[PDB]
DNA sequence: GAGTGTTCGATCGCGACTGAGGACGAACGCGCCCCCACCCCCTTTTATAGGCGCCCTTC
DNA sequence: GAAGGGCGCCTATAAAAGGGGGTGGGGGCGCGTTCGTCCTCAGTCGCGATCGAACACTC
């Protein structure tokens, strides 16, 4: 007595089943449910796969909550290619006529350093290193996450909690050479990029090269 | 001489055999039989009102087991064999049954240890994990979809129609096996759009529900 | 005286009457496969930059 | 043999045409389920037929 909504109805179960896999707050999911409902009500994009729209709604809500999750992450929980999510994303921005926000490195300092169980001091040091680097535009090319990971790497390399680039690379998903390149870009200022409130475990002079 | 033929020689010889129950730990000692297979020696003492049988382990096998004799009454027991050449043979009838038991060599502690020793397992209990967070990598595109892609790029179903002839010839081949076929199965032999295929099946045939709803097609009887 | 034929009573057979049980079907129901409808999908060049996979070499 | 770094590749966007695809919406035909109908036997009683018996007419 409701065939029209049944793909939408199933999409929100699939939205919930997509929010389930990484323990997302319900408020985010609710806006997402509201976002889809809105996108559904337009029907202008009915010629599109529901699961991509759900996944795109999800990427947007995280940004709407000021805590974006990478498409790479969003891909982990969906079958949709990053390309089609990006494509659908654009369509939704056009569909719902609403603006977005730029990403910040510090928003991912928390969980990654957490995933490495790095202490806040390293985590916070990395954030400054990242923050100082972007204010100076030391890396006008590399993705901020790639830039952040190298900062994290540098930071981890400035503490006892050193890790190999491949492990970090594995956690961030970026290429190990991309960090290696991004590192080469930040390395000239490795010493001065650190926060004034820091305690070296290894001299900046003794920071490795790659 | 036949597979299902059973040799009755033992029975007809009235051949007798002895039956002895033996604990597993001893039997595990016996799988390590000394030499060819010797495990020890059996000692039998009978008196006017008492009979004693026991077995003593081979000195090698060691690196007294009294017997309890049991009745075989109430049920006739015989032994029958299957060779490695699958030939069948009756060796004999059971004239004695017996059980190997401990005597003045253990109370309980060793047996408890023996039971423990046999186990050597965590029973299956969930012994922690303690704590981990094995988060799973985002593959920027669905892996299987990507795997699908390597396959997909190899060939397309969008093929050409140079066949207002090769397909009918193939139709004679299929319909020679059965008068009528399902449309999906007709689609399987073909490499062309169904609508185009629909145009062909209309051309030399008609179709049915065959009393099964399914769009089943067949060649024209006329 | 005697022998045979007919009819109500009585006796016995019958079927009607009522209910429960077993088997059957038809209305209801389920879902797949069919098809039309609506709309993406593929290809090139030219320019650009970020990310990246594979190989070659060296450990 | 395994690790590593370098070469080179892919991708992202813009724009459209021809032919096949695909998903959605819509629909039809067969199979599955459940309750009601139909059929039958058993049981009691009324009814009809049949057996039992007395009076009148003919030989």
């Amino acid at each position: 007595m409701s065939s029209s909504d049944r793909a939408m109805m199933n999409a929100f179960k699939e939205i919930t089943t997509m929010a389930d896999r990484i323990n997302l707050p319900r408020n985010i999911v609710d806006r997402t449910n509201n976002l889809f409902k809105q996108v559904y009500e337009q029907k202008s994009l009915k010629g599109r796969a529901n699961d991509a729209i759900a996944s795109a709604c999800l990427y947007i809500a995280c940004r709407q909550e000021g805590v974006p999750r990478t498409f790479k992450e969003i891909c982990a929980v969906s079958r949709i290619s990053k390309k089609e999510i990006g494509r659908c994303f654009k369509l939704i921005l056009k569909a719902l006529e609403t603006s977005v926000d730029l990403i910040t490195t510090g928003d991912f300092m928390s969980r990654f350093c957490s995933n490495l169980c790095l202490p806040k001091q390293v985590q916070m040091a990395a954030t400054h290193i990242a923050r100082k680097a972007v204010e100076l535009d030391l890396v006008p090319g590399r993705s901020p996450i790639s830039v952040a990971a190298a900062a994290i790497y540098m930071a981890s390399q400035a503490s006892a909690e050193k890790r190999t680039q491949k492990e970090i690379g594995d956690i961030a998903g970026v290429a190990d050479v991309t960090i290696r390149q991004s590192y080469r870009l930040i390395y000239p200022r490795a010493p001065d990029l650190f926060p004034t409130d820091f305690k070296f475990d290894t001299p900046v002079d003794k920071l490795p090269q790659l | 001489a036949e597979r299902g033929e059973l040799d009755l020689t033992g029975a007809k010889q009235n051949t007798g055999v002895w039956l002895v129950k033996v604990p597993k730990y001893l039997s595990q000692q016996w799988a390590k039989a000394s030499g060819r297979g010797e495990v020890g020696k059996l000692r039998i003492a009978k008196t006017q009102g008492r009979t004693e049988v026991s077995f003593t382990l081979n000195e090698d096998l060691a690196n007294e087991h009294p017997f309890v004799l049991q009745s075989v009454g109430g049920q006739t027991l015989t032994v029958f064999t299957e060779s490695s050449s699958d030939k069948l043979s009756l060796e004999g009838i059971v004239v004695q049954r017996a059980e190997c038991r401990p005597a003045a060599s253990e109370n309980y502690m060793r047996l408890k240890r023996l039971q423990i020793e046999e186990s050597s397992k965590p029973v299956r209990l969930s012994q922690q994990l303690d704590k981990v967070v094995t988060t799973n990598y985002k593959p920027v595109a669905n892996h299987q979809y990507n795997i699908e892609y390597e396959r997909k790029k190899k060939e397309d179903g969008k093929r050409a129609r140079a066949d207002k002839q090769h397909v009918l010839d193939m139709l004679f081949s299929a319909f020679e096996k059965h008068q009528y076929y399902n449309l999906k199965d007709l689609v399987d032999i073909t490499k062309q759009p169904v609508v185009y295929l629909k145009e062909i099946l209309k051309e030399i045939g008609v179709q049915n529900v065959k009393g099964i709803h399914k769009n089943t097609w067949e060649l024209k009887p006329e």
